Parts: structure tokens; sequence; C-alpha cells
């Protein structure tokens, strides 16, 4: 599937090729695109595809539809950059103009820069709808193009390299419990686990003066262990003996 | 030596989505608003790399990944030694390995275990193997979502 | 003769060679009452003297090198450019018939390479991790040119030319880290070339960029040991974590009922990992780890039984 406002540049990538309407190498273009051109169009290679496009009359109101809009940017206080989608198909030159909620931003708290839009001081506040439009040049004539993406902000938290509290690096214990806990650092984790390791491989509540997420697993053995800590920064392990 | 599992969804530091097409290659482009897009089952094993800096003390070790589209679980992202390309292949070798770094907040990297040097990055809409330069450094970095 | 302050600093003030440079008589704020219009004013004057790094006699200041190589404005002494030779300890004194003061001070001339490796001894800029857009700028340009002449600024990431990176942007005297990562640590040099009087004149800074821990993500201290699930069934080390704060003194210290071997350790972010170890009645006591920074104070006992 592929989309575009009507009286705008549209060029489009399909999956020796074959198919007003131009074509230029493996690709096609409107320009501009009219709602009538809104089909089913073939590609062959010499091995085939097909895409939908659909050509649109520009929004009545300022919000648009969720059906013309590229996927959502979940940002973050630490990633206020928003990509313009489809932007690098056509022959486009900076300055790209960037809009929020249909009204221009006209800052130096909005900072474009290639492709991309920086949000100083970014908060919960500037969560939207953004309307990227640039321009595509062609033979002398410039067509326009927009398009647009939804972003919202939650404040992260940070993460660490794991660090195991229990039990300490060198150690040996003498019905057996043995507790493996550690922390991750403050905020939301993609991955964070905690395990027991016996002879390198799986084995298949009060908490210290600490404001960090940490994890416990308690191996207990009703009758060389291995504690491993990982997350995206890597893994450390605490082997005991008994 | 299997560490864990887990389903996610690959995007681009230029928020563009990765994508599995049924009849098997990879795609790179951005998607419409809510509409579902292909997850991938990472494997995390222990990497033999340093955990570059874990601390004083600390024998800290990255971790290594290999990656499978959740439809049919063993397929494996492989590295081409010679061919320099990142292609969906049907137990893998070191060539579905990929040292996993960590390189900000929200995005990471994978970088050849079969040949150091070199990141999985997106070129022309696909997956190559690329070097980490820092004009382009945003070539090589990745979002996992779940 | 006169009376002689000793020698204003040790430090060698550092210029590169075949730059052009102003370095400044510190008399007037480090030694004296007085500020350099007000003693212009009182119908005195700065002459200047200096003894070359290789010579082991004072020499006046030539004033009449070919193109003024070597010119005095005001309280500063100017090089246009910098040469080789001119490394050497320099002494400027103001004087009258009735009253006379002199300081001195060394001036080391550093060779750079291509790749701009030099002696030099740059400035540290640390920088707030994915904590808004950041800018630094190219150190020490005022007073080289005026206004109406807006200069060539190019800047470097260790020995090559940054046009743009995909979150850096240069913008002529500044430098923009739109999402600031540890990727973008290094040595940024700036290169500032103006025309001056028909001659060509260039200016090269470095600066080392260090990303460091945002100060939303400041913590107070984390005790991670001791805690309850380690007891010490009979020497204990405090381990505490301490987010980056800029300027905080961090602190952590063990009490025995209220008094009385230290190693710490550093991330990419520059936070620190301290740990303090420590070793009849003596399992009787309250053994008690405290830590401190900017944003708290904390505290944990370690079981001793
Ligand atoms: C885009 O390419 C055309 C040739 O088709 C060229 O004339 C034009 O300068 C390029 N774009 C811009 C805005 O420079």
């Amino acid at each position: 599937s592929s989309w575009g406002l009507e009286n705008e540049a549209l060029i489009v990538r399909c999956p020796p090729v074959e198919w007003r309407i131009f074509v230029s190498r493996d690709r096609l273009k409107f320009l501009p695109a009219r709602v009538e051109d809104s089909g089913i169009y073939a590609c062959v290679i010499r091995k085939t595809g097909y895409l939908n496009v659909t050509i649109h009359k520009k929004p009545p109101s300022c919000n648009i539809p969720d059906y013309l809009m590229y996927s959502t940017v979940r940002g973050s206080d630490k990633n206020f950059k928003i990509t313009c989608p489809t932007i690098d198909l056509y022959n486009w030159t900076a300055p790209v103009q960037w809009f929020k909620n249909c009204k221009a931003l006209q800052e130096p708290r909005f900072r474009a820069h290639r492709s991309y839009l920086f949000i100083d001081n970014v908060t919960h506040d500037d969560e939207g709808d953004y309307t990227c439009q640039f321009t595509h040049a062609e033979n002398g004539t410039n067509y326009i193009v927009t398009a647009t993406r939804s972003f919202t902000v939650e404040e992260k938290g940070f993460s660490m390299f794991p660090v195991i509290t229990n039990p300490p690096y060198n150690h040996t214990m003498e019905p057996a419990s043995i507790a493996c806990s550690a922390c991750f650092g403050k905020g939301s984790h993609f991955l964070a686990d905690v395990l027991w390791q016996i002879n390198k491989t799986v084995v298949g509540n009060e908490s210290s003066s600490n404001d960090m997420d940490c994890l416990t697993s308690v191996l207990r053995i009703t009758g060389e262990y291995d504690c491993l800590a990982l997350n995206l920064h890597g893994m450390i392990r605490h082997t005991i003996r008994l | 030596s299997l560490l864990t599992q887990s389903p996610a969804s690959l995007s681009t530091y230029n928020d563009q989505s990765v994508s599995f097409v049924l009849e098997y290659v990879i795609n790179v482009d951005d998607s419409g608003k809510d509409q579902e897009q292909d997850q991938v089952l990472l494997r995390y094993y222990e990497s033999p790399s340093p955990a570059s800096q874990s601390g004083d003390g600390v024998d800290g070790k990255k971790l290594m990944v290999n990656m499978s589209p959740i439809k049919d679980t063993d397929i494996w992202l492989h590295a081409n030694d010679k061919d320099y390309s990142v292609e969906l292949q049907r137990s893998p070798p070191e060539q579905a390995f990929f040292v996993l770094h960590k390189k900000s907040s929200d995005f990471v990297s994978f970088e050849s275990k079969n040949l150091p040097g070199t990141y999985i990055g997106v070129k022309d809409n696909q997956l190559a193997l690329v070097e980490e330069k820092d004009e382009s450094s945003n070539n090589i970095m990745f979002k996992l979502s779940k | 003769r006169c009376d002689d302050w000793g020698l204003d600093t040790m430090r060698q003030i550092q210029v590169f060679e075949d730059e052009p440079a102003r370095i400044k008589c510190p008399l007037f704020e480090h030694f004296l009452k007085y500020n350099y219009s007000t003693a212009h004013s009182s119908g005195l004057t700065l002459i200047w003297y200096w003894t070359r790094q290789d010579r082991d006699l004072e020499e006046p200041i030539n004033f009449r090198l070919p193109e003024n190589r070597i010119s005095k404005e005001k309280d500063v002494l100017w090089f246009r450019p910098t040469l080789l030779q001119d490394t050497g300890q320099y002494t400027c004194m103001l004087r009258n018939t009735t009253y006379c003061s002199k300081v001195a001070f060394p001036l080391e001339v550093v060779q750079k390479d291509s790749c701009f490796n030099s002696a030099m001894r740059f400035p540290v800029h640390k920088m707030y991790i994915e904590h808004g857009i950041h800018k630094i700028t190219c150190p020490n340009v005022d007073g080289y040119f005026p206004s109406s002449v807006k200069p060539s600024v190019t800047w470097y990431k260790g020995c090559t030319e940054i046009v743009d990176f995909h979150n850096v942007l240069p913008e002529g005297m500044q430098l923009s880290f739109f999402i600031p990562l540890v990727s973008n640590n290094g040595q940024y040099t700036c290169v500032v070339t103006y025309p001056e009087n028909g001659r060509l004149f260039h200016l090269t800074r470095t600066v080392t960029v260090k990303v460091v821990g945002s100060p939303k993500d400041a913590l107070p201290p984390q005790i991670y040991s001791p805690n309850d699930r380690v007891v010490y069934e009979k020497v204990i080390p405090c381990k505490v974590y301490f987010s980056f704060i800029m300027d905080s003194h961090n602190e952590v210290w063990w009490t025995i009922d209220g008094k009385k071997n230290e190693s710490v350790s550093y991330s990419s972010t520059e936070d620190e990992t301290r740990t303090q170890i420590l070793s009849p009645e003596d399992l009787r006591r309250n053994y008690v780890c405290h830590a401190r920074n900017t944003k708290g104070e904390a505290e944990q006992a370690a079981k001793v039984k």
C-alpha cells in the first residue's frame, strides 16, 4: 500500500523494469498525483510485485485522520527526534518544514537537520501529529510533498550495566537456599533478567536501601553455581561454590 | 548455552520498519500508523566480547543475539562473509550471531560475530554489513520494541 | 632598578606555532590595585622584555620586525603571527621616573600536526547525555578580528573534517550536538581563518568533548553492599553508586557506633562507584555505612553476628 495527497508529488518503491505518471529506473512517479490514477500498479523485473496506491483530497480539517499518517514515533526525553517519512525517494534539498497540529514550528526549540526534527526541552506537552513538508525538484518544476506521523513522549528513566549485590564476587556458603540479586538502574527496561546456571546451563521478600530497579532469583535445591544478571548492556556472573 | 528468548519488533534510527515478506526477504521502509509490523524472536547468549566499560574489577561481557521471524522459528539472520549482505537462511553457525552493543537509551547495534568490525545496517531499504562511522552511525542503530 | 613581583605563574601559556596570539600582562589583575586604563591615565607606560628559551640573558622585545610581527596594544602583547623562536620567559614592566613594577611569566610555542597532534593541553567539555540540544563554541576567538570580518570556520573530529553528522551540525563558530551520545566523544578542533591588512591568519583550538550522565537521572547515593542478604559470621566493603553531578562532592564513610581503604570506578558517562573496605567485643558493635551526594544521604548497617 502507498498513499499521497492530490496535486502533490508521489514516488513509490516496488519489491530491466517496466510499468503525468513517469518511471525512472525502478520507480514510479506521479507529478503531480491526481485522484484518478489511484489504483493497483504492477512492476516487472527480467519477478513481479504489486501495491495499491490511494490518492486523497487534502483533509478538510487540520487534524489528519489515521489512515494517511505513518508509523508512530514513540519518543522520550532522551530521543526527541522525528524523521520525515519517505523523503529520501524524492530529489529534495534543505530545509524541510515542520508543523505540529497544522501549525508551523519556527523556533530555536524546533531544529530541522537533514531529514530529522529535533525538539529541545521536550515535554509531554509536545505530543501530537507532526507533518513534514519538503520540495521535490524535477526538470525545473518543483512539486511539493508532505507526510504526517504522530509522536508521543514518555519519561524514560535510565539503565546501567547490571550489578550483582548478592552473592558477593568471591564467596562460599555452607535444604539449601542462595539468592541472586542485581540492580539495573531506575526506569523502564526492555530486557532485564536474573537467573541461576548449574554447570554453565540454565536450571531447567524484603529489599536493601536502593531506589533502583532490582530483581532476585532464589535458587533452592530441596535436598559450580552461577548467578547471572543481564540486560542489553551485557551480562555479569558471580559464581558460588559449596 | 542459551540464556533468554524474547520477541520484539525492529525499527530504524530513521523511524522506518524492518519486515519479512512471504515468498523470505528483508525490507526497510515506513509504514502506516497502527499497521501491525513484523516481530522477531531474539535469542541472547554470552558473547566473548568484554563489556567495554563494565567498570573497574568487573568482568562483564556483552550479549550475543541471533534473530528469527516469529512466523517461522528456524530461519536466522545470517551475515555473508564475502558478499557483505544480511539474508534470512534456513544449530546456527557463527554467521547468524551478532554481538549486541547498547548505543543509546533507545537504539542498539549488531556487530557481525563472523566478521568483527562490521555491523548490520540499512542500505537502500535492505540489510547490509557496513562499518560504524560517525557521519553515518545512524546506519547501524536499531530500536527494539515489544 | 625596579621592584620584582617574581614570576606570575609556572604554567606555560601554550600558543600554536605560526598563528596569531595575544598574551596579557598579568600585572593588573594579579598584583596591583590598578587597572590598565587608570594607569595609562596616570602618565606611565608599559614596556616588555624577554629571555628566549635557549638563552641566559634578557633582551628588549624588538618592535621593528617586518610586518609588525610582535607589537604591543594596551596591556596586551600581540604576535602576528607567532614563531617557534618566541618560546621563553616574558617580562612586562610598568614605569615612570617615580615608580616601577615588573612580573615575568613563561610562554611556550607549540608545534602541531596535520591531524592536530601537539603537546597542547586542551580543555575538557562535558555534555549531558540525551538531554536536549547542546552547543560548543570555538574558544578564544574574541579580540582577534572586528565584527565586520566574518571568518571561515571549519570543524574536525580527530583528523577528519566535519561537513555534518546525522546528530552533529556545524554553524560558524558553533558546533551542535542534537542528541548527545557516547558515540560523539572525542577531540573536536575548530580552525578559524580570517584576513587582516592583506595577510591571512589561522587560529586552531581543540576541545575534548566528553559526555556525562544527565541531571534527570541524578539519584541520591545507592548502597549495593552491605545489604540484609549478606551476613558477616565470625572485612566489610561499602559499595555506593553515585549518579554523575557536575559540582558535587561524593562522600562514603564508615561508623562504628558513631566514629571512624578507598577505591573508585568510573562509568562511561562518569558515574562513580565508590568502595570503602573496612576491617571479641567488635562483633557486638553496630557497623553502619554512610554515603552522601547533592541529592541525598544513605545509611545501611552491616549484619555482623
Ligand atoms: C533535483 O534534480 C534536478 C534534475 O532533475 C536538478 O535540476 C535539481 O537542481 C535537483 N534538486 C534541487 C532542488 O536542486
